[PDB]
């Protein structure tokens, strides 16, 4: 298999500047490489074959270059239109693979995250169900780090997140980090931890809640 | 007794496929207990690495042939030009899958250069026999000034001198211009109607365009344009009527490998049973000897026969190409391709599906006219 | 600018050195040429070449080289030509490998030669022709792929009319050693020379044929291109000691005058490039890495090397890629079998006499040569004329015969 | 006009099968290769299958290797998909787009036109009403509702019935691996509207028919 990675993951720009987007692939394939442009909710759309060939009826502003085992894809001008999810996708051999994805976004200024910590409602304990959800809220860039910490131990394999999409008035991403643990467990637990590092706080904060008064 | 045979395929997955059907070869036929090797190497970007490459892997790996395919990106070369140079300098053959390029056809440049493809001149030889069968008597040759276009206008030249024929003019053009108006207002002022086009995709979209706007696309103009001009911004642009060639699995490379791979087993059992071999040499560096019995190779697979393959009957001329392969006269009808005849070699026969011409008209026109208006 | 220099044998660094010295400052070069970097290599494998080219870029900035290879090897031109096309460095073929042009080189190439293409050598075999008063001529050729352009050649020369001698019949042969062909045609057709258009061992095996057959001795000759000629040293006893060729050749010429007329039109390219819009361009970085297209952002030097002059002796170039004026001249075997220099064909695209005569030289086999005889006549008034030739159409006799004269300007000497 | 058409998704429980089709117009379906290829949510694209022109060279994924089956029907210009032993991991978006392997040369595919896909999810069970738990909290104030433990998509939330809708972060559902849904929607607040005004949480599952309301205090 051919494995290729997308570096950035995501990245902001404004309209009419100029987007680099690297992809790297684990292997040497040449020139055989594609690029699309997804929409939210839309299947993707191809704009360039060959690493360097402009698709009929793509904008010129789109154009490749790379090739071997590493490959640019540059914007001349950057629009709205363009805010999108760029795979590139590879037919050297089979099977055929596509890479991670990266996506556009805009930038407007650093914004510092809104962490909140939440404990679980009664009502749900009563159902033999415990989920500890942590709010993270108008932070910029939507890259950042979350892990929970239990009695100050850390936590992994049991935690699900959901991230929304960038708001159109202005553009602060929302991140919900769910930790899922039993009855026994959540009774057998004091110190529910929410770390958050992001590029909007100098240093990580720790907010937690203490059983007996949360 | 043991043997290598190397190959420059598109990556691996045509490398997988050269080497599955080295494998069958092997297991069919001729099956000797030491049959020969199999090595690959993938198309560089860069020419120079790519030859380095070639040189490096396998030369200094044993090899008696060497099969090139030329992939055709157009903003890149990606060309056989480079290996068949570096094979060029020893007398190792090498075999082209799908080079359509008219440069390997001439021997001076490339020594030792072989192709089961017939690049254009075997297009030209059936623009000649479809004039010939449809009585086409008055022709516009339309040519670039690229070493192609001129061994293409050679070739048509030397077969209408076969009959004693010559055509009123032969217009030159130069690639990548933009005003052609004056060599096409030059064309319409002749008594021919019938136009045959053999130019690259981007000259033959500006062409189209250039023709549009000059009433080019009327009753009475009969295009014979090939492969190059029915595909890309040339398809995109092409007028309506256009009979068009294509050429018969042409663009599967898996078919001509195996093919290739066929023919240079079967060329190495006739030169073991023919006489002694000279060991290729050991690396391309050091040793600037020209290989004895290359010649003697470049001969036996030039005369060798393959009846199995997938094209039936393959034979090559005296310059490497194949020789009587499938052409396809496809037909522009409401800007879709429709394949009308094929040619199997000194024979054209169309089925039943009407061929269309430009301006709409049904009935077949002719490039006998009058112009009434001699000066 | 930073122009280098290889070579095979011969001169390996000092003279090299100071006739790269001597040649700029003869006249008030523009360019200001810091230095020359000479090398020296016996093989000429295509990786080594390539390695030694390529680093020859990376240092010293290339801005072009002369080649000159000792091997015979048809094959160094056309891995010069690409590498040329490939890394876009002005490469001049010299004496060797890259001597013999047979190849169109792409228009993204900037590799010229010194040597001349069939072209040209068919007009010096014509012109030789002309001479000898020789008008019927047959053609043999072999299946060689880079003769059908000479045969086209000959054909249109043939359908030229308005000037040169009549043009007799002409048949053109070309199959193999069997079904008893060349006799066939060769029976009314081949009263005077014929030319063959073999390899080294196909004409040693066609002229084989002849001596077995009936094409040898007194009677009609045989003119053959350069590179049936191509070892000046190698004679095999198979060639009729009346054969002649036509191949420039160190008879006149040498390494060190043809690598400075190479480094001489190089400079002049590079000061008509300076001095064109504002300087001579610079190479690209290195041979590896060029992910980009090949693209050309400076200007080619074909335009400024179309029309050069350097002192007298000029050597243009055609589009093409040939050069204008070659040396190509024409040698004649001898009855002790060496090649002998006997003519020139650079005296304003016009050949040479040498004041050597058609002196029947004995074939393979000696025959009683009383056929040709002489004839000492005077001219006395009525009964004899002597008149030139008229520099007109034919330029040769028409109801005349050929005729000799002597000239008288001292009476000392 | 070149355009496909994804057809024949839905809901499926694990260990059965589905069948997908590909409607191809504006060109022949015999001049083209096709392909199909699945979006697994929160993951990238996966190409699965490869059908030929000829109809004899089928690959398949090696991921799903042996499950699958694809067909085509050049007369009637559609492609089927069928689809056997579903699992969890198998809930995907799946898209068939057209490959470039006749006009171009072999191995060229960069898929394209591409359908506008179908969504094919596989969940043990049917229908689940929604469970809405409140984020009691612990110069504004987040508060929200939480939805959990409902099936299947999609699910209304509104704030004050529509009425306050600046603030609200409806985050997008997640599907866990009991196969049930859920979600959160919270509504940034001034902390002194806290207490003095009543937040109220309109949840509305039109699969289930059922709408649940939810008080929302501080604590
Ligand atoms: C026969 O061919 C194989 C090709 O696989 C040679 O094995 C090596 O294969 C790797 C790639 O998997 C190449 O990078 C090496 O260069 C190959 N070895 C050599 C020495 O070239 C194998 O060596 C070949 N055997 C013979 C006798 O030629
Ligand atoms: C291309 O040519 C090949 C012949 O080499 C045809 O045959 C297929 O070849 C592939 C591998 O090369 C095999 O996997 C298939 O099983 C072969 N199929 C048959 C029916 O023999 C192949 O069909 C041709 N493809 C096209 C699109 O024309
Ligand atoms: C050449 O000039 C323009 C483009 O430069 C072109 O439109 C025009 O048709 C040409 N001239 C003639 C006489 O056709
Ligand atoms: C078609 O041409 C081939 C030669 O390639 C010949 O063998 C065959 O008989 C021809 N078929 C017909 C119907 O003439």
């Amino acid at each position: 298999d051919i494995q290729m990675t997308q570096s950035p993951s995501t990245l902001s720009a404004s309209v009419g500047d100029r987007v680099t987007i690297t992809c790297r692939a684990s292997q040497s394939i040449s020139r055989w490489l594609a690029w699309y442009q997804q929409k939210p909710g839309k299947a993707p759309k191809l704009l360039i074959s060959l690493a360097s060939d402009l698709q009929t009826g793509v904008p010129s502003r789109f154009s490749g270059s790379g090739s071997g085992t590493e490959f640019t894809l540059t914007i001349s001008s950057l629009q709205p239109d363009d805010f999108a999810t760029y795979y590139c996708q590879q037919f050297d051999s089979y099977p055929l693979t596509f890479g991670p994805g990266t996506t556009v976004d805009i930038r407007r200024t650093v914004a510092a995250p809104s962490v909140f910590i939440f404990p679980p409602s009664d009502e749900q304990l009563k159902s033999g169900t415990a989920s500890v959800v942590c709010l993270l809220n108008n932070f910029y860039p939507r890259e950042a780090k979350v892990q929970w910490k239990v009695d100050n131990a850390l936590q992994s394999g049991n935690s699900q997140e959901s991230v929304t999409e960038q708001d159109s008035k202005d553009s602060t991403y929302s991140l919900s980090s769910t930790l899922t643990l039993s009855k026994a467990d959540y009774e057998k637990h004091k110190v529910y931890a929410c770390e958050v590092t992001h590029q909007g706080l100098s240093s990580p904060v720790t907010k937690s809640f203490n059983r007996g008064e949360c | 007794k043991i043997v290598n045979i190397g190959a420059v395929l598109s990556t691996r997955k045509h490398e997988q496929m050269f080497r599955e059907a080295v494998n069958q070869a092997n297991k069919r036929h001729g099956s000797w207990k030491i049959q020969l090797n199999a090595t690959s190497v993938t198309h560089k970007p860069n020419a120079i690495q790519m030859a380095l490459s070639v040189c490096e892997d396998l030369i200094s790996s044993q090899v008696y042939a060497i099969l090139v395919s030329h992939p055709p990106t157009p903003n890149d070369h990606f060309t056989p030009t480079p290996v068949s140079y570096t094979a060029g300098f020893y007398r190792i053959p090498v075999l082209g899958l799908t080079t359509r390029m008219s440069i390997y056809s001439d021997k001076s440049i490339h020594l030792s250069f072989l192709r089961t493809v017939p690049p254009y001149s075997h297009q030209s030889s059936v623009w000649f026999e479809m004039m010939r069968v449809y009585s086409w008597n008055h022709i516009i040759l339309l040519v670039s000034d690229d070493h192609e276009g001129r061994a293409a206008q050679k070739r048509l030249e030397t077969l209408l001198e076969e009959r004693e024929s010559k055509a009123e003019k032969v217009l030159q053009f130069d690639p990548g211009t933009k005003n052609v108006t004056a060599l096409l207002m030059e064309a319409k002022e002749l008594e021919a109607r019938v136009i045959i086009l053999s130019a690259s995709e981007d000259d033959a979209a500006t062409v189209y365009r250039a023709a549009a706007m000059l009433n080019m696309t009327g009753s009475g103009y009969v295009w014979l344009v090939g492969e190059r001009e029915i595909s890309g911004n040339a398809l995109r642009y092409a007028p309506d009527g256009i009979l068009g060639l294509q050429l018969i699995n042409g663009k599967n490379e898996s078919a001509h490998i195996s093919d290739a791979v066929g023919v240079v087993a079967q060329a190495v059992h006739e030169l073991l049973e023919k006489e002694n071999i000279t060991d290729p040499p050991r690396g391309c560096v050091g040793n600037t000897n020209i290989w004895k019995t290359g010649p003697l190779f470049k001969r036996v697979l030039m005369s060798s026969k393959y009846a199995d393959g997938v094209t039936g009957r393959v034979e090559f001329n005296e310059d490497g190409d194949r020789k009587f392969a499938n052409y396809s006269i496809m037909n522009l009808q409401n800007r879709k391709l429709v394949q009308v005849g094929i040619y199997n070699g000194t024979h054209v026969i169309p089925n039943d599906r009407k061929i269309i011409w430009p301006g709409g008209e049904t009935e077949k026109p002719r490039g006998y006219q009058m112009s009434t208006r001699l000066k | 600018l930073n122009i280098a220099v290889m070579l095979g044998h011969s001169h390996d660094v000092t003279e090299r050195e100071l006739r790269t010295l001597w040649g700029p400052e003869q006249a008030a070069g523009l360019p200001l040429d810091v230095n020359v970097v000479a090398l020296l290599m016996n093989r000429t494998d295509p990786k080594s070449l390539i390695t030694h080219v390529c680093d020859l870029m990376s240092g010293a900035r290339i801005h072009g080289l002369v080649f000159g290879d000792d091997t015979d090897q048809e094959a160094v031109a056309q891995m010069l030509d690409f590498i040329s096309s490939h890394t876009f460095v002005p490469i001049l073929g010299i004496h060797g490998g890259a001597s013999m042009i047979m190849a169109d080189k792409d228009p993204t190439s900037t590799f010229f030669q010194f040597g001349a293409s069939i072209q040209q050598q068919a007009t010096v075999m014509l012109k030789i022709m002309q001479d000898y008063d020789w008008h019927v001529f047959s053609l043999v050729t072999t299946i060689f792929p880079g003769y059908r352009e000479f045969i086209s050649f000959v054909k249109t020369t043939v359908d030229n009319s308005f000037v040169g001698w009549d043009m007799q019949n002409v048949i053109t042969l070309d199959t193999s050693f069997e079904d008893a062909k060349t006799q066939v045609q060769l029976k009314k057709i081949h009263s005077s020379v014929i030319l063959l258009y073999c390899s080294k061992d196909e004409a040693v095996l066609i002229l084989s044929e002849a001596r077995s057959l009936g094409l040898t001795g007194y009677d009609f000759f045989w003119i053959v291109p350069s590179l049936v000629s191509g070892n000046t040293e190698l004679i095999p006893k198979e060639f009729p000691s009346g054969l002649i060729s036509v191949s420039y050749d160190d008879w006149d010429y040498s390494l060190e005058a043809r690598v400075r007329d190479g480094i001489g039109i190089l400079t002049t390219a590079a000061s008509s490039m300076l001095e064109k819009f504002s300087y001579i361009p610079e190479a690209k970085a290195s041979c590896y890495g060029q992910m980009e297209r090949p693209e050309v952002p400076m200007h080619t030097l074909h335009p400024f090397m179309v029309n050069v002059t350097w002192d007298g002796k000029d050597l243009s170039f055609t589009e093409e890629g040939y050069q204008v004026h070659p040396r190509l001249v024409v040698i004649v075997l001898n009855k002790d079998r060496e090649w002998e220099k006997v003519g020139k064909w650079e005296n304003h695209t016009l050949s040479l006499r040498h004041a050597v005569w058609p002196r029947y030289k004995s074939f393979s086999d000696c025959e009683p040569d009383d056929n040709h005889l002489s004839i000492v006549t005077l001219e006395e008034a009525p009964f004899v004329i002597v008149e030139d030739i008229d520099p007109l159409t034919e330029t040769c006799v028409r109801n005349t015969v050929p005729c000799r004269k002597f000239v008288k300007i001292n009476n000392s000497t | 006009e070149v355009q496909l058409v994804e057809s024949g998704g839905g809901l499926v429980k694990p260990g059965g099968s589905l069948r997908l089709s590909c409607a191809a117009s504006g060109f022949t379906l015999s001049d083209y290769y096709m392909s199909w290829i699945r979006q697994a949510p929160g993951k990238g694209l996966e190409w699965i299958s490869y059908i030929s022109v000829s109809g004899t060279k089928i690959y398949y994924a090696d991921s799903v290797k042996g499950r699958f089956t694809i067909s085509r029907d050049n007369a009637k210009n559609s492609l089927f998909l069928e689809m056997n032993s579903l699992t969890a991991e198998d809930t995907a978006v799946y898209y068939c787009a057209r490959d470039s392997g006749s006009t171009m040369y072999d191995g060229y595919n960069w898929f394209d036109p591409w359908g506008q896909g179908t969504l094919v999810t596989v969940s043990p069970a049917s229908t689940k009403g929604p469970s809405v738990f409140p984020l009691a909290p612990s110069g504004t104030a987040a508060l929200g509702c939480l939805v959990k433990d409902y099936f299947p998509e999609p699910v209304t939330v509104s704030w004050n019935s529509g009425a306050l809708t600046s603030g609200v972060h409806t985050f997008p559902a997640v599907l866990q691996s009991s196969g049930l849904y859920s979600l959160s929607s919270v509504v940034t607040v001034p902390s002194s509207s806290l207490g003095t005004q009543t937040y109220i949480c309109n949840v509305n599952h039109k699969p289930s028919n059922t709408k649940v309301d939810k008080r929302v205090e501080p604590k």
